[PDB]
């Protein structure tokens, strides 16, 4: 299952995942893709911020769905 | 009896709604707005058919759209936005010195200042609404922009304000991803200690108006008693804002881009804008004053930039 | 852990805090000593603005570091 991850500046990347994968996992894949620490990542979907615990299949994330990624730099 | 209307959150997606004329809009869409007017409590007229309505996001699509439009998660944004807009729509935005200003009203001098300043800066806004309103403002129609500025800053119309804070709150939504600043602190025996900053934090400074003083050195108190020297190692950005508590400062022709003066005390004060091209132009709302040089209580000074590397070298003591 | 706060008159004071204390706390601790409302209170470290959300450990404020105290302008 291919999904999109887009920044507020429009910078977008593509991730192969599954509905089973959790938020921490896609965050890990983000870290693996572009090297962004999972601790700084804030993902958003349907106008709501996502919790690290739940999975994509909870937030009704279909294929080719776009997640909004904003960064929270520590300090 | 029903009526067909449209509800939206981004002025782009118009969602069709068969409104019940018996009930009010409030009982259906929630808090509603028709061209800035809160019609949440009034019932639907036949006059209102085909017209576009602004609502708060009440489902996933509207929430998604509204977020994609405003780049904020706060669902109450539209309310403050419209509340401010109802007032900013009345302000007059004359063209002064090839720039859009605002006639003094409702303590809008700091808004006028950030507007004038922003027009002279090379910046991109990441929030569609903000960018569009910005373009419209540069064109001459800046009501929506001001309203949005007030919205994003959690400030209401009439309230006095700080230009620096507003600038921060705005640049939050600006495209400064590639903006990079690295600084270096050196003591007598504590050696060299470098620091890196990005985004808004990489184009803002509060301690000196001088940009050069940041390149030369700034005396900051350190651990081991003796004052340490802070200096700018590298500055990769389009511009730099140098701020400080309101102090008497002499502005010169080819030393900066623009600046803000704050006259008064911490109780109440008045802002004035300074922009430099041929001579020095002082913008006070709708009023303009040409000048050779300005000596006054200035708080914020803007400098243009591209990419800067240093001459400085450390000495491991 | 003591830290220094330099007011606008140059009058430097000292505060007892922990790295876990958010900026809100330290901003509130100045009130009971200098009588300044936190609402009009702004803390700057080395010319770098500090916000209520994060903490001294996040901004990397170590032992006997010196913060500068400024007030929000009312223009
Ligand atoms: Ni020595």
């Amino acid at each position: 299952m291919q999904i999109f991850v887009k920044t507020l500046t429009g910078k977008t990347i593509t991730l192969e995942v599954e509905p089973s994968d959790t938020i921490e996992n896609v965050k890990a894949k983000i870290q693996d893709k572009e090297g962004i620490p999972p601790d700084q990542q804030r993902l958003i979907f349907a106008g709501k911020q996502l919790e690290d615990g739940r999975t994509l299949s909870d937030y009704n994330i279909q294929k080719e769905s776009t997640l909004h990624l904003v960064l929270r730099l520590r300090g | 009896k029903t009526i067909k209307v449209f509800t939206t959150v981004d002025n782009t997606n118009l969602h069709t709604q068969l409104v019940d004329m018996s009930m009010t809009y409030g009982q259906q869409f929630g808090p509603t707005y028709l061209d800035g007017a809160d019609v949440t409590k009034i019932k639907p007229h036949v006059n209102h058919e085909g017209k576009t309505f602004f609502v708060l996001p009440s489902d996933d699509t509207l929430r998604s759209e509204a977020f994609e439009y405003y780049h904020t998660l706060d669902e109450s944004f539209l309310g403050r936005y419209m509340s401010a807009l109802n007032h900013t729509k009345k302000w007059k935005f004359p063209q002064v010195g090839g720039l859009t200003s605002i006639k003094w009203a409702d303590n809008n001098c700091y808004l006028s200042s950030v507007l004038l300043a922003l027009q002279q800066l090379e910046v991109k806004f990441n929030a569609p609404a903000l960018q569009e309103a910005y373009y419209r403002a540069r064109a001459g129609d800046a009501a929506n922009f001001c309203a949005l500025i007030l919205a994003y800053s959690n400030k209401t119309v009439g309230e006095l304000g700080d230009v620096r804070e507003t600038m921060t709150h705005l640049l939050q939504h600006a495209n400064l991803e590639s903006a990079k600043r690295v600084l270096n602190v050196v003591c007598k025996h504590c050696g060299q200690k470098t620091t890196t900053l990005t985004g808004v934090e990489a184009v803002m400074y509060m301690g000196t108006l001088s940009y050069d003083n940041l390149k030369t050195g700034v005396s900051i108190p350190c651990v081991c008693g003796r004052d340490a020297t802070q200096y700018l190692v590298q500055q990769e950005s389009s511009f730099v804002m140098m701020s400080a508590p309101p102090a008497e400062y002499k502005l010169q022709q080819g030393t900066f881009l623009c600046a803000n003066e704050y006259t008064g005390n911490y109780q109440c004060g008045h802002y004035t804008h300074i922009t430099a091209k041929e001579t020095l132009y002082r913008i006070d709302g709708a009023h303009l004053t040409k000048m050779s040089e300005y000596k006054g209580p200035v708080t914020d000074v803007f400098y243009k930039e591209t990419s800067y590397t240093t001459t400085i070298k450390p000495l491991e003591h």
